């Protein structure tokens, strides 16, 4: 099991399981949610220069692996190496966030990284439709709020950024009270906490990052219609639950009740999902998948989907939303029990994979928000505890007759007016 | 002969229908709100 955590001058957290590699990295409690509409993508830039060819060749010689990740609530910089070279990692990390914080930010390296994330972010907005739509859902759901800013950053704010912005941001954000050093792999807790307590210093200690305005959900829609696309990718959700919420698991289980589906996989078709009987008669879509996205202050509960049956897009929506209606009035025991079993399974495949950087990105995440990590066992415990009465109470609060956020691109002519969709959030009664 | 009786029903009718009319205007606006306030932005594709 594991999971140790002790504060010194900073805050160190680890979880080691004798595997094959050891990964160490610093996770900062600030991501895109902390950017401004005009420096959007300042973090995708930091991630990209950290993984720069110059900076990568250094750690490479030493035999280290560089991995970074940008999110909404946080962002991280992680280094993987062999079990004993845990010190080798510490040197490179501390070299890149103390000494070399004058280098890397060197022109012709920044001007090159600037062109990299540009032909990158453009490439995404031009081809990764399903996720572009997923990112736009947040853009509209949370419009004019922290959570509404895209991680990769806008394509305009990106080209206006300069080394001054990178530094500026980095200073007010890459602090000590706003950072947590994470170690995952097989290195003991006392093997790192000590190796860290070696090199003293502080670097802007006593400063707290800037605060802001609590994210909010709003009933709205963005329709990125493009008749030239072969399909129609659409995403729809309601205001979901935030990390460390009484219903963090109830919500996650609900999404599992309808789960995900892929028309082309024989096994995906035989699933014990009631909605499946409706979608398959005329093949209302090539795939759909429900989620329960949780962030610091809010979340999004709903589903994403892709279809080529552009003439019957209203039926895909209708059947789906009417199935959701069930969660408030008629969801069954065997639907819940299945959900549990499948949630425990997929939740398990996440928290315990054969990748340390994965465990890292999940560890840093919780200790940054709840100052501790919840053990998979404790999880399974809370999950098995959920009853139908619980799933129903949640549905009546979060789903039944509530506003929704819609996003879509491609051939969405057939996607009906907000109000129609907004009306299927309930059902007639006497 | 229907006189008095007629003007009385007239009063009930005009009141009720008047209310239905006003109510209906207010209801129509609510449903149409999404479309009325709607906004469009154009970006000529490359």
């Amino acid at each position: 099991a594991e999971v140790t955590q002790l504060s010194n001058g900073i805050v160190v957290a680890t979880e080691h399981n004798p595997a094959h590699t050891a990964s160490v990295g610093v996770v900062f409690g600030s991501g895109a949610a902390n950017e401004n509409p005009y420096n959007n993508g300042v973090s995708n830039l930091w991630k990209n220069i950290f993984l720069s060819k110059e900076n990568s060749a250094v750690a490479a010689k030493e035999g280290l692996a560089l991995s970074s990740n940008i999110s909404r609530d946080f962002q991280s910089y992680i280094v993987s190496s062999l079990p004993g070279s845990t010190d080798k990692s510490l040197d490179f990390l501390n070299q890149s966030f103390i000494q070399q914080k004058a280098n890397l930010l060197s022109s012709s390296n920044f001007e090159a990284t600037k062109k990299s994330v540009l032909k990158q972010v453009q490439d995404f907005e031009d081809n990764d439709h399903p996720n572009r739509v997923l990112e736009h859902l947040h853009s509209t759901a949370f419009q004019n709020t922290p959570l509404s800013l895209p991680t990769r950053g806008t394509l305009e704010s990106l080209e206006n950024l300069v080394v001054a912005d990178l530094e500026s941001f980095a200073n007010n954000h890459f602090l000590n009270s706003n950072a947590v050093v994470v170690g995952t792999g097989n290195i003991k807790h006392e093997d790192l906490v000590n190796s860290i307590e070696s090199k003293n210093l502080s670097l802007q200690t006593g400063t707290k990052p800037v605060l802001k305005k609590k994210a909010a959900f709003l009933g709205s829609e963005v329709r990125l219609r493009d008749d030239t696309l072969p399909k129609a990718w659409i995403s729809l959700a309601v205001e979901g639950e935030p990390v460390n919420s009484p219903n963090y698991f109830v919500a996650k289980l609900a999404a599992q009740i309808f789960g995900s589906y892929n028309a082309f996989e024989p096994a995906s078709r035989l699933q014990g999902i009631k909605l499946l009987d409706n979608i398959q008669e005329y093949q209302l879509c090539d795939n759909f998948n429900h989620f329960s996205l949780s962030y610091k202050d809010s979340g999004l509960w709903g589903f994403s989907t892709a279809t080529r049956n552009v003439t019957m897009i209203d039926d895909l929506i209708h059947f789906t939303l009417k199935q959701w209606n069930r969660l408030t009035i008629s969801v069954t025991d065997t639907e819940v029990e299945r959900a549990k079993s499948l949630l425990k399974l997929q939740l398990g495949q996440l928290y315990e994979s054969g990748n340390p950087v994965n465990d890292a990105n999940l560890l840093g995440a919780e200790v940054l928000i709840k100052g501790s990590k919840l053990s998979l066992g404790e999880a399974f415990k809370k999950i098995d505890a959920i009853t139908v009465k619980d799933v129903k109470a949640w549905a009546g609060k979060r789903l039944w007759d509530q506003d929704i956020a819609i996003a879509g691109t491609g051939q969405i002519e057939g996607l009906l007016d907000y109000m129609r969709i907004r009306s299927d959030m309930s059902m007639m009664r006497w | 002969p229907e006189h008095d009786e007629r003007k009385r029903l007239g009063l009930k009718t005009v009141i009720i229908l008047s209310s239905l009319y006003l109510l209906s205007i207010w209801v129509k606006k609510f449903k149409w709100a999404g479309i009325k306030t709607r906004k469009f932005v154009f970006n000529p594709p490359k």
